[PDB]
């Protein structure tokens, strides 16, 4: 069952954008259909979404701009391992 | 005229990394600066959040100079490629960094080259996805070097610093002490692998094509190790991550940092190592691996694992309170690990692994249960040709030559290896009234494989190897026992 994570440093959180990470085996084709399925399910519920990027190479999944309202729904999508809210990094 | 930091990483005996490429994920850079012109390629990958060329280019230009700069670089004339994931105020996102790492991996697949070092001079809070991405990219055979972070805090709370399969670098100054930065300073803790020069580091300034500026930070420090690693990989292209990390540790200057600067609990967890180039036969490399603290749960166990190509040669445990049930060596996936048990009413324990590169090695564990109503629990490597490299012990209660001895109520575990090329000896030092700790050290040219306290009724907090010294911590007498081995050719 998939879990949700966001930065423990509150000022460093960037809500409204989420990294959806799929299970290791997940193939690029499946990643893309999962993202399309989210947009569609999101649309039926009145929510605009934007798929900003689909990951292939290290980590299967995608980057989606959406309301956090949609996280329960997104966590029930097929192949989902976990979802992480984007956050800031800084030059050291 | 030689900058202090370039002299500092020069070994006691000394005479670029051209078949290695270094990737830099930072701000944009002034690529035509004379320190780096012609040797750094801008990929023009950009992914940065919304917010002067010189100001924007400042951080990345300096770092490119530190790694490979013509006059002030570590690996002068090594090749670099730069990606932009930080904006003009030096800020980026995890997703942006994720996409950049993905970009590096795709490029490698499309056009394979040699060893790749990835420098990540950036930090955010602990991130599961960023750590997984670094782990993945490392398991694909890339070397990642990252900044410990500048928050004067435990680096395990930040990423990518806390990612176990990356090399995380803290910053020290010309006095070999941890760098202060305003009210903060270098991070520390068991997620930091070593330190390197990170104060008053001169390098390319994006103010003008020939200008130079001095900067401070764990980014600068990480840049030194990235360049050192480039040199190590150029000389020994076949090194695995574990072999490279053991060399970085081995060729580092030891115990020059004054640990008092760190908060109390973090002093044992923090490697006292300042990086250095190798001076340039087979010998025995070991390193000490601390687990995450187990936690207070009743059946809590902390686990310390070696890399796949290392052997676990011994296993100890430590608790600040001293409420502990010891440690055992056990197999998982067919690899032995070090597993420590918390006392039911305790706050938690650390497991502490001693992990070594021993290829011609067939090792195993021998265990005896409590003897009870005997002198003590004993076990030993019975066959000829096998050497004992470590003793461990764990018990179930709350109250209480080639051979290990334990308390009569405890189980006893010996690590035994068949390794003919290897010679080992045991050195002991006992202190009647332990002031706070008793230590004993292997002779120069020998490697500590095992560290433990001689059994009794001492209220010992635990034991651990610090480089080649065995440290036993106490709250009759207390005796430290070190097992030391060296190659013979």
């Amino acid at each position: 069952t998939a879990t949700f994570h966001r930065c423990a440093k509150d000022p460093w959180r960037l809500p409204g954008t989420y990294v959806v990470v799929l299970k290791e085996e997940t193939h690029l084709s499946q990643s893309e259909r999962t993202a399309r399925r989210l947009q569609a399910q999101a649309a039926r519920r009145g929510y605009l979404t934007k798929i900003l990027h689909v990951f292939h190479g290290l980590l299967p999944g995608f980057l989606v701009k959406m309301s956090g309202d949609l996280l329960e729904l997104a966590l029930k999508l097929p192949h989902v391992d976990y979802i992480e809210e984007d956050s800031s990094v800084f030059a050291q | 005229s030689i900058p202090w930091n370039l002299e500092r990483i020069t070994p006691p005996r000394y005479r670029g990394g051209s078949l290695v490429e270094v990737y830099l994920l930072d701000t944009s850079i002034q690529s035509d600066h004379r320190e780096i012109e012609g040797r750094v390629m801008v990929t023009d990958f950009e992914n940065v959040p919304e917010e002067q060329a010189s100001k924007c280019d400042s951080h990345g230009t300096h770092l490119a100079g530190v790694v490979s700069g013509r006059d002030a670089g570590v690996a002068k004339g090594a090749s670099m490629r730069s990606l932009r994931v930080l904006n003009c105020q030096g800020k980026g996102t995890v997703s942006g960094t994720l996409i950049g790492l993905e970009f590096i991996r795709k490029s490698q697949l499309v056009q394979p080259v040699g060893p790749l070092v990835v420098l990540l001079p950036l930090a955010g809070g602990y991130s599961r996805v960023l750590n997984a991405a670094c782990q993945r990219l490392a398991r694909a055979g890339v070397v990642l070097v990252t900044a410990a972070g500048n928050f004067r805090d435990d680096a395990c709370l930040y990423s990518p610093a806390s990612a176990p399969e990356v090399i995380t670098v803290g910053a020290t100054n010309a006095q070999d002490q941890p760098v202060t930065l305003g009210t903060l300073g270098t991070n520390f803790g068991r997620c930091v692998d070593l330190f390197a020069p990170g104060e008053d580091i001169i390098g390319a300034s994006s103010d003008c094509s020939t200008c130079f500026v001095s900067q401070s930070g764990t980014s600068q420090a990480a840049a030194h190790v990235a360049g050192i690693a480039a040199m190590m990989l150029s000389a020994e292209p076949e090194l695995t991550l574990a072999e490279l990390r053991q060399r970085l540790i081995h060729f580092s200057a030891k115990d020059v940092i004054n640990e008092a600067w760190f908060p109390e609990d973090q002093r044992v967890l923090t490697p006292n190592l300042v990086a250095a180039l190798p001076p340039s036969g087979w010998q025995l490399f070991c390193r000490t691996v601390w687990s995450a603290h187990s936690g207070p749960t009743r059946m809590a166990t902390a686990v310390a694992r070696c890399a796949p190509d290392e052997e676990l040669l011994s296993c100890s445990s430590f608790s600040r309170s001293g409420k502990r049930r010891g440690e055992r060596m056990e197999a998982q996936g067919g690899k032995l690990v070090c597993r420590a048990h918390n006392a039911f009413g305790g706050e938690g324990v650390y497991a502490i692994a001693r992990c070594c590169l021993l290829p011609q090695a067939n090792c195993s564990v021998h265990t005896a249960p409590p003897a009870e109503a005997s002198m003590g629990t004993r076990v030993h490597c019975h066959q000829q040709g096998h050497v004992l490299t470590g003793c461990s012990s764990h018990w179930e209660v709350e109250d209480l030559p080639n051979q290990c001895v334990g308390h009569r109520e405890a189980s006893i575990h010996a690590s035994c290896c068949h390794a003919p090329g290897l010679e080992c000896k045991v050195k002991e030092h006992g202190i009647p009234a332990p002031q706070e700790q008793v230590t004993v050290a292997c002779e120069e040219g020998w490697t500590l494989t095992g560290c433990s306290a001689l059994p009794g009724t001492s209220h010992v907090l635990g034991a651990y190897a610090v480089d080649n010294t065995c440290v036993v911590r106490s709250r009759g007498a207390v005796t430290a026992v070190a097992i030391c081995c060296r190659s013979r050719h």
